[PDB]
RNA sequence: CGCGGGGUGGAGCAGCCUGGUAGCUCGUCGGGCUCAUAACCCGAAGGUCGUCGGUUCAAAUCCGGCCCCCGCAACCA
RNA sequence: AAAAAAUGU
RNA sequence: UUGCCCGGUGCCGGAAGGUCAAGGGGAGGGGUGCAAGCCCCGAACCGAAGCCCCGGUGAACGGCGGCCGUAACUAUAACGG
RNA sequence: CUGGUGUUGGCUCUUGGUCGCGCCUGCGUAGGAUAGGUGGGAGCCUGUGAACCCCCGCCUCCGGGUGGGGGGGAGGCGCCG
RNA sequence: GGGGCCUGACUGCGAGGCCUGCAAGCCGAGCAGGGGCGAAAGCCGGGCCUAGUGAACCGGUGGUCCCGUGUGGAAGGGCCA
């Protein structure tokens, strides 16, 4: 759905089907036999973490993974101990 | 046409062209012959393929 | 053991992991040329061109700078008045019309054998289905077919030798003895590598000299430098 | 288009990397063994080895190059 | 442990 | 009670090879720069399923013709080709 | 359906196709034996050790071939046949 | 019908008309350039002639005075075949 750290979501995108010689190659150019509506997805994965004594997971996009780890880092030097797992999340920046 | 074939000519000292035809089979092969050239003029001519 | 006690100290001096030149290979084969007869140079050069394809059919001639130091009995069919210009050009036998009748029934090898461009309608069947092993047969390429024949003789009798290529693009051609000094084994190895990268087949691929080695009589190479 | 692969008796198929024989059958013809027939059993007619160019001492064969088939993947102003 | 091995106006 | 045929097709198996995308890979070429360079193409080969091929399968889709020759005053032909 | 990657990290074992190089390898039958081609070619190898035993290293179309070591004592091999 | 030399089966054009809806289809003196046969007048812009073929739109090769995105060049176009 929605990558929580980066925010990247699903943007409309296309499916270009085309048969014929690449102009620069053989010649005559390349025709299109179709185009269609698809949907692109963020390579989100799942990741848990300590932080307080409560395991809180995150729906982060792939390449934004060692990021949360950077959050759990600065996270420490902070007013943490409130057993609100709920609250534990959004808090972090 | 088929065996006949589409022939082009050269200015045996450069480029130039004329264009007529062979007949691979029947007494043929190797095509050199005089013809007057545009790029200056007074030579003979080769064969090739394009 | 595996070779001449005379042969061995010829290698422990030529490291194969050291790039010698036409200097340290004209320097050190005066230390590898160990013996009691005068040895020449065995400068090969297996080319990179292909062999079976005619689009890379190597074949030239090299006029060495200071010579083999090794004579060469070169004759000539010669035809006409050049019957007399191949004997005032350095040669033993020249022009007699047909001496393909005395040279028929046993031979102990002289050296060079040539014939002019007009008697090449009757020069490939007599002793040309005979002298070809030691490829001495007359042809319009290797420097053995022209009316000026005596001039093809006066230069081969000066330090010239004949080159081309065998059943595997393997190239050999003599610089000269092991008797020629510092500038004398290098003045004839390089000048000779000036008629190979120049006769280089246009449809061949990669460096035309796959590996160059300067070796004396029966013995140890000096993996030389192709540029220096 | 390209990588392959393939054509040799009247049809069938080996000889295809090895060079050196043109064969293995079906089928017609003779001739063998029995007491005769059958059935097995032999020797032959017959193929530019598709074509032409070629290196060899010599080619179906290795080289060439194209006509021609069939597989695929691709090309179609 | 005589492979199979037909008939005969 | 449910026969004959797995050639094609589907399907299940299977591989010695054919072919085949991305990608890897870098031989060699080229565009420029006074050059370091930056760029483009990019030959060998390695690269899946797939289809070709190999076996199997009918209570899988389907199919299950013919036309000579053979017996007695013809016909017919279990018979064989 | 599947191949490349992302998520994706530890531990050995094993094989490639490569290519770096030291430089080591090859037998149908007829044969005395394991003859890759075509030239050189009547003589090299030994006192910087031969015939034969021995060991292990490598290869095997398991007969047989190759090199180092270590013994010894002065013998080996090749045209020709 | 046969024989000798040769290549005009030219390029650069084309007054002038046949037909005709377009557009295409067809004839061509003569000039210039440089040739061929020819003693020469001369003849030759393929074949005794009417069928032997298919607009453009995209594109491949050659050629080249041309355009070349700030500037020099390339990428890619134009045009002649």
């Amino acid at each position: 759905k929605v990558c929580e750290i980066s925010g990247k979501r699903p943007i409309v995108a296309n499916s270009i089907q085309r048969r014929g010689k690449a102009k620069r190659e053989g010649g005559v150019g390349k025709k299109t036999t179709g185009i269609s509506k698809r949907r692109q997805y963020p390579n989100l994965q799942k990741v848990r973490v300590r932080v307080a004594g409560q395991e809180i997971t995150f729906r982060v996009a792939a390449s934004h993974i060692p990021k949360v780890y950077e959050l759990v880092e600065r996270a420490k030097g902070l007013k943490l101990e409130g057993l609100s797992p709920k609250e534990i999340k959004k808090e972090l920046l | 046409v088929r065996i006949k074939l589409l022939l082009e000519c050269t200015e045996c000292k450069r480029r130039n062209y004329a264009t007529e035809k062979n007949k691979r089979n029947t007494p043929n092969k190797l095509e050199l012959r005089k013809y007057c050239p545009w790029c200056r003029k007074h030579t003979v001519h080769r064969e090739v393929k394009i | 053991p595996k070779h001449g006690k005379r042969y061995r100290a010829l290698l422990e001096k030529v490291d194969p992991n050291k790039i010698y030149t036409i200097d340290e290979a004209a320097h050190l084969v005066k230390e590898l040329a160990t013996a009691k007869f005068d040895e020449t140079v065995e400068v090969h050069a297996k080319l990179g061109i292909d062999p079976r394809r005619s689009d890379q059919n190597v074949r030239g001639t090299v006029s060495l700078p200071h010579g083999l130091g090794k004579q060469v009995r070169v004759l000539a069919i010669a035809k006409g008045e050049k019957i007399k210009e191949a004997e005032e050009a350095g040669a033993d036998y020249v022009g007699g019309e047909e001496i393909i009748q005395k040279i028929l029934d046993g031979w102990m090898d002289f050296d060079a054998v040539v014939a002019t461009p007009d008697v090449m309608g009757a020069v490939g069947s007599k002793m040309g289905r005979i002298l070809g092993p030691r490829g001495l047969l007359p042809n319009p390429k290797a420097g053995t077919v022209g009316f000026n024949i005596g001039e093809i003789i006066r230069e081969i009798k000066a330090g010239r030798i004949e080159f081309r290529n065998d059943k595997t693009g393997a190239i050999h051609a003599p610089v000269g003895k092991a008797s020629f000094p510092p500038e004398k084994l290098a003045d004839n190895i390089r000048a000779f590598i000036r008629a190979l990268e120049a006769h280089k087949p246009e449809g061949a691929k990669g460096t035309f000299l796959r590996s160059v080695y300067v070796t004396t009589t029966m013995g140890p190479s000096v993996r030389i430098n192709p540029h220096s």
